[PDB]
RNA sequence: GCCGGCUAAGAUCAAGUGUAGUAUCUGUUCUUAUCAGUUUAAUAUCUGAUUCCUCGAGGA
């Protein structure tokens, strides 16, 4: 049953998929962990804050605000 | 219409001719056609008229 | 019913018995032990204080992950104690 | 409420990657788009077969194992070690996307042996010894398929010719690599 | 120590991976896994990609031991070869019409995703916006 | 918004130096949108101390890279790679490749 | 078939890349084909060289005609008396001109060809006007030195 | 495998033997048929309906 437990733990981790995963879930997952990776890495945030001419605190707050509904609301 | 991988699993005539029109338009668009795509400035005024194509330049230099 | 515990591991060190002394808990390899095993608090309590993580007999020495499991960061999951249901 | 092959071929930017079953997917537009990514080798092609990935034909009966050339040329001292690490060559390797499948295992200069079997003598120092195919080229003219080819007697001088080289192709920078060991 | 001997055993592993016997392919997969985790940071990616080209067709195997060895070899190649190559091998099957292909590919993808979730950020392919939803990541298109 | 700059000489002209500046027009970053682009040309006179405007050539996308090349200039106009010669009223398009993937961010020539 | 040239008269020293290497100076030979036998498993002396253009095949047929390759009369072409072991460089008109010195020919001769390539099989059949020309061919031509190929003339049908 | 075919290309349902595990063998049958539903990437599968000829018989 070790394989079955692995199949239950892999499902538990947030961001994993399965044969019924849609395009929307996949894309919002990669957008969300992209925003978290931007918040983590110090020189990517530097790049963005120089590009759009904003303070780094403002870019961080904008990314956190975008975290809620990236890619718009779902289908139907 | 040539036999290529694009025209596979296509069994009807009009579908084939329409997809051929589409592929023709796409490829003909994405090539580099120097005859109509080029900017020559003939020495007729030599400081004006850069809208000359590659054919009007020969007509002016003939 | 050979299932890992996979709970948050604490400060308790995993133990191995005389039969399992050189073994790796995850892949059962014997080559290059690399990382000390940690177990959760419910696996280390009362009568469960010193016990083999593989079988459950009286522990005699420290349990280790192998270098192969350490490279793949398989020491970062929960408690690796084998628990039967 | 599902596309047809020709209808979906009209929507996509790359119709030649569309296949029979592609119209039966839950999201064919994303499937065809991922099939066109500028990488990403395709599926192993035997998912729809019914022969368990091992074809029982093609005559797989063959030699067991051919060792490399370095294999053949105490048992051997550090000198034969030197030999094994001087003779070591890189084998043939396939690049990133070349998956294997059941079938894909079977599918002016002349050599000295052919010149010895044909009855042609060796090249002299200063004389004219043409091949018998050069008389037709001297009579009719140079071949239009290879105008840059040179033959001794017609375009190349007689003193040229050296060994088995009876012809040379004459086609009408800073190439040194940057960081390399000395 | 194996970094000097991968070129010598590659044709033998090729032969063993083309074989019909199941133990042959299972053991060759085990060898690939141990070799991959043995050389890591030593620049042996050519032979390992070549061998992945022969290991990958075995993902549609029903025998449990063979598929276990194949998963082990894939997770070793995830470390030695990198997650970008693995994602490139999984992309076209993630959304296949057949449910078997989707199950296998999503298992492999989840294994690739749980380890090195952060690196995958730089490897995802571009996906265009539709009428309803925005999918382009615009920040990465900035040019200083 | 200026994004590229180059100093070069053109073969059809003499030993005069020119400065080319690539400029975007009404660029939005998120969502990305641009109205167009321009290439400015200056003559760089008085022993390299003064710039004097010569003309201004419109392009349909942001020119992000400009590189001198064999007596002419290469320009990356968004996805497009073009060759440009100097003219009396604008820059004259000479050659073009249209198969580069997404967006040209740099051009280098040996 | 037009861009490909059929070569005849190849010995055991000639191989499949050897013909492409020898025909590389004449033109861009794209592929070489050698049909293997069923009893021996080797080439029967006849092969094909598929080039890119028809002019290269014409130059190879006009340059490598009646050549002595590997001790064999190799020749390239556009892809009751019995004569055996004849050279493929000769044609029907050439065989009719060679047979006109002994006796008078009744009609144009015919040469057998392979069902796969169609250039030359190895045997031919020719009919004379009278039996005196057949006896002169069996006395003189049956064993005469042809173009690097010992031919053998024999009677196709004889009644005891 | 041999020169498109000779039914060794697949599925299935009962029983026997045996392993830690995989398995191995026998009888079979294989719809030669149609429609509707389930389902399958598509098959498959399952769920239901559906007088004549010949020499007392057989076949459709
Ligand atoms: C596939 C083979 C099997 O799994 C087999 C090992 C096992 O199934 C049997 C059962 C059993 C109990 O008989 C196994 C025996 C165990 C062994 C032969 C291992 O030996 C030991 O346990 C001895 C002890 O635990 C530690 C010795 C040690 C450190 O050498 C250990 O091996 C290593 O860690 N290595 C491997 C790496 N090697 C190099 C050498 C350079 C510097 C040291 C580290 C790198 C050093 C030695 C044991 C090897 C045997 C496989
Ligand atoms: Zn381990
Ligand atoms: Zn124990
Ligand atoms: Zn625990």
């Amino acid at each position: 049953t070790i394989h079955s437990q692995l199949e239950h733990l892999q499902s538990k981790y947030i961001g994993t998929g399965h044969a019924d995963t849609t395009k929307w879930e996949w894309l919002v997952n990669q957008h969300r962990d992209s925003y978290c990776s931007y918040m983590g890495h110090f020189d990517l945030l530097n790049y963005f804050a120089i590009a759009e001419n904003e303070s780094k605190a403002r870019v961080r707050f904008n990314l956190m605000e975008k975290m809620l509904q990236p890619c718009g609301p779902p289908a139907d | 219409i040539p036999n290529t991988a694009h025209f596979a699993n296509v069994t009807q005539i009009e579908d084939a001719v329409s997809l051929w029109a589409k592929l023709k338009l796409q490829k003909a668009s994405e090539r580099w056609q120097p005859d109509t795509e080029e900017e020559y400035e003939d020495s007729s005024g030599n400081v004006v008229n850069k809208k000359t194509y590659e054919d009007l330049k020969r007509q002016g230099l003939l | 019913d050979l299932i890992f515990c996979r709970k948050q591991a604490g400060v308790a060190i995993g133990r191995l018995c005389e039969k399992c002394d050189g073994k790796c808990v995850i892949c059962d390899s014997y080559v290059r032990p690399c990382t000390l095993v940690r177990i959760c608090d419910e696996c280390n309590y009362g009568s469960y204080q010193g016990r083999c993580v593989i079988c459950g007999g009286p522990g005699v020495s420290d349990a280790y992950y192998c270098k192969e499991c350490t490279i793949q960061e398989k020491d970062r999951d929960g408690c690796p104690k084998i628990v039967n249901l | 409420n599902r596309f047809t092959v020709a209808e979906l071929k009209q929507l996509v930017a790359r119709p030649d990657v569309v296949e029979m079953h592609d119209v039966t997917a839950q999201d064919p537009k994303l499937l065809v788009h991922l099939k066109a990514t500028r990488n990403s080798v395709p599926v192993p092609r035997h998912w729809c077969f019914k022969r368990k990935y091992l074809q029982g034909k093609r005559g797989i009966e063959k030699p067991p194992f051919e060792l490399p050339d370095f294999i053949k040329r105490d048992i051997d001292y550090q000198k034969l070690h030197d030999a094994f690490f001087k003779w070591q060559t890189k084998p043939k390797l396939t690049i990133h996307g070349d998956l294997y499948y059941e079938g894909k295992e079977f599918e002016g200069d002349l050599s000295d042996e052919l010149r010895i079997s044909l009855g042609m003598p060796v090249g002299p120092n200063a004389h004219k010894v043409p091949p018998p195919w050069l008389i037709a080229m001297q009579r009719y003219g140079p071949p239009p398929s290879y105008p840059n080819l040179k033959i001794p007697g017609l375009n190349s001088p007689i003193p040229p010719l050296y060994g088995d080289v009876f012809g040379t192709n004459a086609a009408e920078i800073d190439r040194t690599p940057w960081g390399e060991l000395e | 120590m194996g970094k000097d001997y991968i070129y010598a055993v590659t044709p033998l592993l090729e032969d063993a991976l083309m074989d019909r016997d199941l133990v042959h392919r299972q053991t060759a997969s085990a060898v690939v896994q141990h070799m991959s985790l043995g050389v890591y940071g030593f620049g042996c990616e050519d032979s390992l990609n070549h061998l992945l080209n022969y290991v990958w067709p075995n993902v549609f195997e029903t025998s449990p031991h063979v598929i276990q060895a194949v998963m082990g070899a894939l997770e070793g190649l995830r470390v030695a070869i990198g997650p970008c190559r693995m994602l490139q091998y999984c992309l076209q099957g993630l959304f296949h019409p057949a449910r078997k292909v989707r199950d296998v590919y999503w298992k492999i993808y989840n294994s690739i995703y749980i380890g090195s979730q952060d690196a995958l950020i730089a490897h995802y392919p571009r996906i265009y916006n539709d009428d309803k939803n925005t999918y382009i990541r615009y920040e990465l298109d900035y040019i200083l | 918004a200026a994004f590229s700059v180059a100093v070069c000489r053109f073969s059809n002209t003499g030993e005069d130096w020119y400065v080319l500046v690539g400029v975007a027009k009404d660029l939005i970053l998120n969502p990305r949108s641009v109205a167009g682009g321009f290439v400015y040309t200056y003559k760089l006179v008085n022993n390299g101390e003064k710039l004097e405007f010569l003309h201004k050539t419109p392009v349909e996308e942001v020119p992000a890279a400009i590189a001198p090349f064999q007596g002419r200039v290469l320009i990356g106009v968004g996805k497009l790679l073009r060759v440009y010669d100097l003219g009396k009223k604008k820059l004259l398009r000479k050659c073009e490749n249209k198969h580069i993937a997404n967006y040209i961010s740099g051009i280098q020539t040996i | 078939q037009d861009a490909t040239v059929y070569v005849g008269g190849l010995d055991e020293k000639v191989s499949e890349p050897l013909l492409w290497e020898l025909f590389l100076q004449a033109g861009p030979v794209v592929n070489t084909h050698m049909p293997k036998d069923r009893v021996t498993g080797q080439h029967q002396g006849y092969g094909f060289v598929e080039f890119l253009s028809e002019e290269d095949a014409d130059y190879a047929i006009k340059i490598m005609n009646m050549i002595k390759l590997y001790g064999k009369p190799i020749r390239v072409n556009k892809a009751n008396i019995f004569i055996g072991n004849l050279d493929p460089e000769i044609d029907e008109k050439l065989l009719y001109d060679t047979f006109s010195a002994f006796g008078v020919i009744l009609q144009t001769p015919k040469i057998m060809r392979d069902p796969d390539t169609g250039n030359s099989k190895g045997y031919a059949f020719i009919n004379f006007a009278s039996f005196d020309a057949s006896d002169a061919a069996i006395e003189a031509m049956n064993g005469q030195y042809l173009c690097n190929r010992p031919i053998t003339v024999s009677y196709a049908f004889k009644k005891d």
